[PDB]
Order: C-alpha cells, then structure tokens, then sequence
RNA sequence: UUAAAGGAAUUGACGGAAGGGCACCACCAGGAGUGGAGCCUGCGGCUUAAUUUGACUCAACACGGGAAACCUCACCCGGCCCGGACACGGACAGGAUUGACAGAUUGAUAGCUCUUUCUCGAUUCCGUGGGUGGUGGUGCAUGGCCGUUCUUAGUUGGUGGAGCGAUUUGUCUGGUUAAUUCCGAUAACGAACGAGACUCUGGCAUGCUAACUAGUUACGCGACCCCCGAGCGGUAACUUCUUAGAGGGACAAGUGGCGUUCAGCCACCCGAGAUUGAGCAAUAACAGGUCUGUGAUGCCCUUAGAUGUCCGGGGCUGCACGCGCGCUACACUGACUGGCUCAGCGUGUGCCUACCCUACGCCGGCAGGCGCGGGUAACCCGUUGAACCCCAUUCGUGAUGGGGAUCGGGGAUUGCAAUUAUUCCCCAUGAACGAGGAAUUCCCAGUAAGUGCGGGUCAUAAGCUUGCGUUGAUUAAGUCCCUGCCCU
C-alpha cells in the first residue's frame, strides 16, 4: 500500500546482451588461387558437423548446433 | 445375457420399462423382471456464498440415479433385434453376454 | 534458460479448475471441477436439484 | 479400452451439457438462441440446437452449423463424423424467456431506451399466450446510484415446487 | 525468437485443412501438455493465432479454459494471402454441403 | 433581497409516544454448558525487512468450506522471461535477430553479466501510436449471488360507495389458528402474490408388480455331540425379511363436552401415524459483504530495472496481554486389563490429464514393508464383527493408576524438500485442574446430551463443518414481566 518499491540502487546500471562481431568473417584461406586452406577445426560425425566448425578457446572446443563439448591437452 | 437400463428420472425409466415389457412379453421368451437397484444419491453441500457473511446456510444438491437390470437368455441375434428401440434420450443401455 | 521448475504435481497449486482457472477455493473430487460459486448457478444445468 | 463409473459418467455428461449449452449461448448471441438437446447414440451422437432465428444457424451455404460441428469434434474427441447437429425452429418467440432476454439485450445496446424496451417486450410476451411476465432491469440507470426498475404484468407464481416448470 | 520452420507451416496447414483451432489457458508454467493434434503445446499456437485475431482475420471465442478460433468470410478473403502458397483449395466448410 | 413563504388534508419515513399480539435466536420450571484450568484455532494489540487481506451487535471473530514445508500466496529478500498483439518508421547488418562449452560472480550446469566465438535465418531489436496482464484501489459506480428485516405474516389491482382531489372502505370490533387461516359483523363484493396446497425423506400394509449383483423354507453333498426321529454351522418353490414402481392409508373424521347456525379447542377408540423433519418461498429495502470466483464490468494506477508472469528462501505460526467458537479432564454413575456383542448414510482404479478402496500370506513389538487377488462397484473390502454398552479382575478418595499439558531420545509412513509446526508408534519427564464469580448460549421427544463412523480439505490429514448411526432424560404445551419484532 504505502510502501512504494523504490530504486535503492546498489546496482547502478546493467545492459542486455548485444551480439557484435566484425564486418565480414573469413573462415577460409586462398592457396594457389583456387584451393581452400582450412584453418578452424571441424566437428566429428554426430549429425552436427556437416557444416559446423568449432570455435577457438584456451583449452576447450565447442560445437554450434548440438553443443558438443571436446577437450584435449 | 443381461441388459442394464439406467435412466436419469424414474418417470422415463418406467415408461421405457413398460415399452420393453410391452414389446417383449408377446414373443416366446421367458422374460425376467426389471430388477430394482437401490437409488444412488450424490450429495454435495455448498456454502451458498462467495464471501463469509451471515449464518452457515448450506445448499444440499442431490441426484437420484435409478438402475434396472433385465435377463434374457437367447442367441445373440435376438438381442440385437430387441435392442433397436426408439428410446428416450435420458436412458442408457448396456448389454452383457 | 530455466522455464519450468517446481513441478506442481500435487497439493493446492496443481488443482486448476475447469471454470475460470481458480485455485484459491477448493476444487472437489467427485468427477467434477467447479468453483463452488458457479456450481450453484450451473447445478440446474449439469443435473443437480435442491430438494 | 477405458471406462468410468455410473456416478461419474452422469456428472461428466451433465458438465458436457452445460459446457456445450453455455458455449453456444456465448458464441450464438446474435440470433435467437433457446437451448440444446443431446441424444446419445453410439453410432451418431445427435445435438439439436433449438433456436428462434434458425437462418443464422443454417448460415449462407450450410456453413456455420458444419463449422460448429467441427468446433465440437476437434475438442470433445469424436472423429469420423460422429457428432451430428440439427437445428430446430422455435415458432413461439414469446415462450422462451432466454430468447426474450437475448432479444432485449440487443435492444438495450443500440439506443432504444429502457421504458420503451420493457413495455415492448411485455406487450409481446403478454400477446404470445403467456398469463404473466416480470422484467427486472437493474444497474446504473440514469444516475450514479443503482435504481432498480421492475415491471410486472399478469399472474406469477413465486413459491413451491412447480415454479421451475 | 523463431521456432523451427515446420511449426508455422504446420499450424497454418492445419488451419487450412480444418478452419477450427482450439487451445487452452495453460501457458506452459505449471505443466506442459502438448497439443492434441500437433507437437507445439499452447504458447506457439497462441503466438501464431494472435496475429490473426489482432488483424481481424480470425474471430476469438473463450470458453472456460479454451480459445476457439472462428472463420469469417473476410477471414477466407484474407486466407487468400495464405492461399498464395498452395493451389486454391477450399476446406470442408464452404465448398460442399451433404 | 428572494420565487417562494404559507394554510388545511392524504400516503410513506421517523419518535426516546399509547394500545393489541408473536418468538426458547425472549422468559417461566428444568437439562447441557461456556465464562474456571490445559490445549486447538480465529480476532484485536504487540513484534517484524514480511508477519497479505476483508469482515467488527444479532447480520464479523474453526468466516472467506482460509488445514499454508514451495505450491495456496495476494507480503517481504534476491535473481530470470516477454506470451511488446498489430500499424508506420531507425540500423537492415555487403545474409551477423537468438542459444550456449570452460573459468570468475552468483543456490544454480540462469550465458544474469564478464574473458572467449561458434550456431540460428528477414518471424527479428530499438523508436513512435496502441494492446495485454494484475488476488492493484474503488462493493459509496455496479451485475449476479448470499445474509438480514423474515421464518414474522404482510402486500396489490377490477366493480362499487366517501371526498373536488391526492387517497380511503375492501385490507375489520370480537372468537380461533403457526399464520390477512377462517367464522362473523358488515359499504362492501368476487379475487390475486405470499402462508398452506407443491416436491423429497421418515412412519404402515397386501398370497399387486420381482430379483444368482438381495434372502427364506425344505432338500441333497457334508463336519461335530448325545447316540433317542433331536441341535448348530459350510458348499424345487416365494418375495415375509434387503431394494424400489404404482395405487391405497389420515381427513378432526366417530362419540361427549366447551362454542352465537357457527370458525374452532379438549378426552378416548379404531389406526402405524391424531401429524414428523426439510426445500421452494410475497411487495420492498439495508446506500450489509464479495472487483481477492470468473475471459462480468465502468473509472483511476503500472506496463519492461513491471502492481504482468516465472525460480530459491522467509512469512502468514512469530507473545508482556484481552476476547469468541470448540476438544480433554477435574474421577468410584469412575480409570486398567481380558472376554462378549450389535449399525446406517456414503466413498473407493488407469479420471477433460494423474490418480485411490483393500482382502489374503509372510516379516517386524509398534507405527510399517514385501508378493498376490478382487472391485469402475447391492458383485470386492463388507453378513462396514465401530464406539458406547454387558460380565469378571485391579485401584480405594491420594493431585492417585484421573488429567497427559510441556519436554528429551529413537523408529517408520507421503512429499523433491516437514527444520521457526507434518503425522503415527515406543520409553521417559508428569504442570494447572478439587465441577468454575459478574454474566451469557441452545433446547420440547428418538428431541438435548454421551458416543463413534462417512464426505469436504488432501499426498500424509482433524479438535472445523456437513450427514449418518448407538444409548437416550428431568422438565412446558403457558404468559407479556427482560430482549427483539409485527400491526392499529
Ligand atoms: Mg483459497
Ligand atoms: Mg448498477
Ligand atoms: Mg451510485
Ligand atoms: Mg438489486
Ligand atoms: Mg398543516
Ligand atoms: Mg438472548
Ligand atoms: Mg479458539
Ligand atoms: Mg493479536
Ligand atoms: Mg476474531
Ligand atoms: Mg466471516
Ligand atoms: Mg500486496
Ligand atoms: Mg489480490
Ligand atoms: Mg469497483
Ligand atoms: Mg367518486
Ligand atoms: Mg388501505
Ligand atoms: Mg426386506
Ligand atoms: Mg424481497
Ligand atoms: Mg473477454
Ligand atoms: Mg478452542
Ligand atoms: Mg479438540
Ligand atoms: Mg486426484
Ligand atoms: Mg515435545
Ligand atoms: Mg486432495
Ligand atoms: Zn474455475
């Protein structure tokens, strides 16, 4: 009733998740003007990595569609 | 082979029972009686009010489920002929062989 | 994303009425789901009389 | 392969009656709606809508009655054309108080003030064979306070068992 | 924000086949019962039909838990927009009458 | 300066004015009690970040069937989601709109956010208008419903008189009844709504209608004892017992008295009953309560860091006090142990969306577990082998073995979780209470009271409430003194 929910503000400001990238993304490399060099890692055959490549990380590996987790020393 | 006739009200129950007697007692069938079941009653007690004001005044809603059974030993072709009756909609028919 | 926790398979919250999704007042177990305020109005339609 | 008791199938059928009747009076408020009668036959479940203006039930090209048949069949679980509807004409318009209140609603909506509407429905009901009628219109009627406007004509029985029929 | 693409064409194909849709009030929070005809339970059906009930295409009726969706002749005239994708087939509501 | 002030006279409304009646929510004569103690559970006040809220004489205070571990939950603390429909318009990403692996932070394996960078495909995101939701406020805007007046008997029109007229007589001096229910006198007659009559339950009875989903007599299979054709239990006809369809049966009718021809009261017989209990219930209100029952709703507030909706907790229970409805005792007409013996309502499974009722056998001291069977039901629990009661033993007027509050330890059941609440079982701790001032509640015959069972709540679930059974009185059949109400 009389108690109004006011901003006590210990937590001043927070923002929503905004996906930002570069202008274009080149996953490939041109060798001999027509042969493609693969730089990033594919995903093994679990009906996920037919066109999905893995993301670089310090010690992990991650698939895009079905979220396959890989790790190697 | 028995047939259960279960109706909503006793007047239409007795009317469809008298129609079954009038359509069954002329053939060569030893017709057993319409065995009277005890009347079932679903008693529901209701506060009568959405908010708590006044005395404890309660609605008492009841139904009167009336059930009858008949026994007719016959081949199964005769039972399907007897079953075809222009019947009151408040009457339910079950068969058991 | 955690959408559905607290499975609500029992008790008062699991009982969702047939009339207006009311859950504060009790819902009877007679093969019936009413709000006890609309049951008075609708008993003459579902087949209950006062006697 | 499933079955329920006689003490529960009756109240389930009664809730089916009330659900279908009040859903039809909530969506068929346009024409003159009186009621329903459902015949239970396990080959064909018959549903008869007794209505005053059955032209709206019959629709343009046999449209609305088959559409509401599909409305019943896609929830209540009766495929292969098990549910079949039939409309009946109520020629006695002044007999059904539900139809009289349903016609009084559309006159109270679009103008056509309360005094004229009440005397116009009382003259029609008193002309249509009825021995007596009483119309009680309450609410915010030309003012902030709720003035109850009651009109009673003819003979009316209020107490006892045969009031309900 | 999108579902799989089969969802939209499935619900509009079911509306194309019948013209009658029905859902209930239960939006996913106490319990998850799926639709009696399809996979998507209640919320995707409401998200698909709110664009039809808001534009005046498909009428809405509520009964006790349930949203019934109702077809208008102008509803068919704007389901011509959906009829751009298949050939012109009228469902079993307006074409024939037994 | 004002368009009224005023005078008879009618109908309401009001009175703290008079008269006549009614009510066991009023009394007399009584019964059970409460108010005394303990406990359960609401209310006020305290306390708290929250202790959600309305209701406050009958007509609030075990009421919202309101019995909360989160659910219910509407209140606090912290954290996600948009279900932002639909139009125009900004970037339109040379197609990048949402979803997440590991580490940090956080209850979180919530991508909430950060380090990191793959995926989704023109439905996105933002803005401008609008829309939805709310157990947010307003019952003094309301609908509907309920309660109260009122479970008392009171209201209206047609013809006719009285008056110019609103209106009045009808609708009443008296008698009688629960009654404006009648007789009566009559300026009134025929009449209406209501009360009765209506419907249900209970009470009777038939060689009426009929039943292997209900029983009886004989009878055979067949167990036991006296042994003397007998006695008790197990596994061809008729509805008397169980159940339900119609019709009948009770009307103050027969007699005598009290009464104006009267309306009607009293005593007895025949009878099963000389009349039982409920539901519905007039015109009209309360400025009674419900927006927290509704997708019933007007107005106001918020709407993306949300009064929307989810997740994890706490809270509603929190106690220096006062009050109400209730439960248990204060014993010997009793407590303990053992034996014996009788019910009726009604409920019970694979449900319109998650679920019981329980027989048998074994284990365990117990609450309980395990395997199997039956019941969608007059079929199975179940010939509901209930409590109270009857017989015998122990106690012996001691706060005792009555009372079992408080509290410690252990063990099982449902739940995902009962700890600042489950529940039950076993041991132990053993308080007040010695029949309760002032006042106050209910009641006239299978009635009060004692006593147990079923449903509602539920998953585990009663001391609340609704109905059912068992045992089962003392007092009245009268009045206007206390209180309340009706009419002139
Ligand atoms: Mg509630
Ligand atoms: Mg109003
Ligand atoms: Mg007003
Ligand atoms: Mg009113
Ligand atoms: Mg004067
Ligand atoms: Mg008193
Ligand atoms: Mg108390
Ligand atoms: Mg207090
Ligand atoms: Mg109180
Ligand atoms: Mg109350
Ligand atoms: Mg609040
Ligand atoms: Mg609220
Ligand atoms: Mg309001
Ligand atoms: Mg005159
Ligand atoms: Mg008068
Ligand atoms: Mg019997
Ligand atoms: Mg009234
Ligand atoms: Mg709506
Ligand atoms: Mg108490
Ligand atoms: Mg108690
Ligand atoms: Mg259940
Ligand atoms: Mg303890
Ligand atoms: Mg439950
Ligand atoms: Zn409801």
């Amino acid at each position: 009733k009389r108690k109004k929910k006011s901003y006590t503000t210990p937590k001043k400001n927070k923002h929503k998740r905004k996906k930002v990238k570069l202008a274009v993304l080149k996953y490939y490399k041109v060798d001999e003007n027509g042969k493609i060099s693969r730089l990033r890692r594919e995903c093994p055959s679990d009906e996920c990595g037919a066109g999905v490549f893995m993301a670089s990380h310090f010690d992990r590996h991650y698939c895009g569609k079905c979220c396959l987790t890989y790790c190697f020393n | 082979i028995r047939i259960t006739l279960t109706s909503r009200n006793v007047k239409s129950l007795e009317k469809v029972c008298a129609d079954l007697i009038r359509g069954a007692k002329e053939k060569n069938l030893k017709v057993k009686g319409p065995v009277r079941m005890p009347t079932k009653t679903l008693r529901i007690t209701t506060r009568k009010t959405p908010c708590g004001e006044g005395s404890k005044t309660w609605d008492r809603f009841q139904m009167r489920i009336h059930k009858r059974l008949i026994d007719l030993h016959s081949p199964s072709e005769i039972v399907k002929q007897i079953t075809s009756i222009s019947i009151e909609p408040g009457v339910e028919v079950e068969v058991t062989i | 994303q955690l959408y559905w926790s607290h499975p609500r398979k029992f008790g008062q919250g699991s009982r969702s009425c047939r009339v207006c999704s009311n859950r504060h007042g009790l819902i009877r177990k007679y093969g019936l789901n009413m709000c006890r305020q609309c049951f008075r109005q609708y008993a003459k339609d579902i087949g209950f009389i006062k006697l | 392969a499933v079955q329920i008791s006689k003490k529960r199938k009756f109240v389930a059928d009664g809730i089916f009656k009330a659900e279908l009747n009040e859903f039809l009076t909530r969506e068929l408020a346009e024409d003159g709606y009186s009621g329903v009668e459902v015949r239970v036959t396990p080959t064909r479940t018959e549903i008869i809508i007794l209505a005053t203006r059955t032209q709206n039930v019959l629709g343009e090209k046999g449209r609305r009655i088959r559409e509401l048949t599909a409305v019943v069949q896609k929830r209540f679980g009766f495929p292969e054309g098990s549910v079949e509807l039939y409309a009946e004409k109520v020629a006695t318009r002044g007999l059904c108080a539900i139809a009289q209140a349903e016609s009084l609603r559309y006159k109270l909506l679009g103008g056509l003030a309360v005094r004229r509407a009440c005397y116009g429905v009382l003259r029609f009901i008193m002309e249509s064979g009825a021995k007596g009628c009483e119309v009680v219109v309450s609410g915010k009627l030309r003012g902030q306070r709720a003035k109850s406007m009651k009109f009673v004509d003819g003979l009316m029985i209020h107490s006892g068992d045969p009031v309900n029929y | 924000m999108l579902m799989p693409k089969k969802n939209r064409i499935a619900i509009y194909e079911l509306l194309f086949k019948e013209g009658v849709m029905v859902a209930k009030k239960d939006v996913h929070m106490p319990k998850h019962p799926e639709l009696a005809d399809k996979n998507v339970p209640n919320l995707h059906v409401m998200k698909a039909m709110q664009s039809l009930k808001s534009r005046g295409y498909v009428k809405e009726q509520f009964a006790w838990r349930h949203f019934y969706w109702y077809l208008t002749n102008e509803g068919i005239q704007y389901l011509r927009d959906y009829l751009h994708l298949p050939p012109e087939i009228v469902p079993a509501t307006l074409r024939r009458s037994r």
